[PDB]
C-alpha cells in the first residue's frame, strides 16, 4: 500500500529508503560548500549566508577541525553536523590512541561513514 | 595501587625577575639500574609552559600524551587557540593536579611527582608543584626528590624570599640551577651528567636547551684520600 517513507529503516518496494532520501532534501536546502584536492594537500571553503548587519564578522566558524591534520565542512542541518564532527573527534583520538599514529584519511572516512550508515538501520 | 619501576630522579626550579627556569637530567633508572640515556622529562605544552616530571616513567609518557590530547583539544572550535584563548600554565596545572588528586582518590596514582613552570599571558610567572597524593604547593623556588634536600637549600640562597625575585637575573638564575645539578651529580647515586633546561621568560618566550654536561667538577684531591682511618699509603 502506502506509508514507506514513515519510518527510517523501511525498504519501500523498489528498494528504497525514502526517510534518507528525504534527509538529503535538507542537504540541498543548505548553503554550498567544497573542497578542492590539490597536489599536496586540500582546500576547504563555505558560504556563509549574512542574514543581517547584526551578525559579527568573521565570528560564525563552520569549518572545524577533527585532531590536528583533518578539515570537516558539512551543508544542511548545522546541529547535525557539528554532532558527526564531535564523533569524528572521539574516533580520531581512540585511534590515536591505541595505534599512536593521527588516523589515516580513509580510515577516519570510513568511520563517520560506518556512524551515519548506522541511522540508517533502525 | 602499584609499585613504580622506570624512574627519573629530581626536578628542580625557580623564577627569577622575568620568567622561570627547570631543570632535569635525562636518566630513566630501573632500581640500582642505569637503564636509559635519552629519556627527556621537561615536556614542553605550548611556548609558556614546561611541565618537568620525575617518578615512574611509564606513568609520565602517560601524562605526556595527556597534554599533546590537551592542546589538540583547546583548538577544537577555537580560532583563538593562538592568543588569548591558548593555553595557560595555570590551566595545565589544575588540570593535572585534579588527574594526580583523583587517581589517589581511587587507589590507584600516577606515581609522580610534576613541577609546572610558565609565564602567564598577563606576564606573571607560575610555578608550582602536584604530586601522586594530589599535595600541590608553590614558592620561589621547587624541587622534587634529592633535590628538594640539595637543590632548594642552594636555589634559596639566590632568591629566599618573593621581593627577591625582581632582583635576580636570567645569568644568575640559570648559574644557579647549573650548580645545582653539578652538586646532585655529586651526591645523588640515581642522576645522570647529561641533562636538559628551559627557561621561559616574558621577553624572549620559550627557550629549550637539549643536552647539556655537568661541567667544572672538582676531582682533584681524591688523590690526596688515602685509607679509611690510620692507612699512610
Amino acid at each position: 500500500g502506502t506509508g514507506y517513507d514513515l519510518s527510517n529503516s523501511v525498504f519501500s518496494p523498489d528498494g528504497r529508503n525514502f526517510q534518507v532520501e528525504y534527509a538529503v532534501k535538507a542537504v540541498e536546502n543548505g548553503t554550498t560548500s567544497i573542497g578542492i584536492k590539490c597536489n599536496d594537500g586540500v582546500v576547504f571553503a563555505v558560504e556563509k549566508l549574512i542574514t543581517s548587519k547584526l551578525l559579527v564578522p568573521q565570528k560564525n566558524v563552520k569549518i572545524q577541525v577533527v585532531d590536528r591534520h583533518i578539515g570537516c565542512v558539512y551543508s544542511g542541518l548545522i546541529p547535525d553536523g557539528r554532532h558527526l564532527v564531535n564523533r569524528g573527534r572521539e574516533e580520531a583520538a581512540s585511534f590515536k590512541k591505541l595505534y599512536k599514529t593521527p588516523i589515516p584519511i580513509p580510515a577516519f572516512a570510513d568511520r563517520l561513514g560506518q556512524y551515519v550508515q548506522a541511522h540508517t538501520l533502525y | 595501587t602499584q609499585q613504580p619501576i622506570v624512574t627519573g630522579t629530581s626536578v628542580i626550579s625557580m623564577k627569577y625577575d622575568n620568567g622561570v627556569i627547570i631543570a632535569a637530567d635525562n636518566l630513566g633508572s630501573y632500581g640500582s639500574l642505569l637503564r636509559f640515556n635519552g629519556v627527556e622529562r621537561l615536556i614542553p605544552v605550548g611556548d609558556n609552559t614546561v611541565v618537568g616530571i620525575s617518578g615512574d616513567i611509564s606513568d609520565m609518557q602517560h601524562i605526556e600524551r595527556l597534554l599533546k590530547d590537551l592542546v589538540t583539544e583547546n583548538a577544537y572550535d577555537n580560532p583563538l587557540a593562538d592568543a588569548e584563548e591558548a593555553l595557560e600554565p595555570s590551566y595545565i596545572f589544575e588540570y593535572l593536579a585534579t588527574v594526580m588528586y583523583q587517581r589517589r582518590s581511587k587507589m590507584n596514582p600516577l606515581w609522580n611527582a610534576i613541577i609546572v613552570a610558565g609565564v602567564q599571558s598577563n606576564g606573571d610567572q607560575f610555578l608550582r608543584y602536584v604530586n601522586l597524593l594530589g599535595v600541590t604547593y608553590s614558592s620561589p623556588t621547587l624541587a622534587t626528590g634529592f633535590g628538594a634536600h640539595m637543590a632548594n637549600p642552594l636555589l634559596r640562597k639566590v632568591v629566599d624570599r618573593e621581593s627577591d625575585i625582581p632582583k635576580t637575573t636570567v645569568q644568575v638564575a640559570e648559574e644557579a640551577i647549573v650548580n645545582a645539578m653539578r652538586v646532585l651529580y655529586y651526591r645523588d647515586a640515581r642522576s645522570s651528567r647529561n641533562f636538559s633546561l628551559a627557561i621561559i621568560d616574558k621577553n624572549t618566550g620559550l627557550t629549550f636547551k637539549k643536552n647539556l654536561q655537568v661541567e667544572n667538577m672538582k676531582w682533584d684531591f681524591a688523590k690526596d684520600i688515602k685509607g679509611y682511618g690510620t692507612q699512610k699509603i
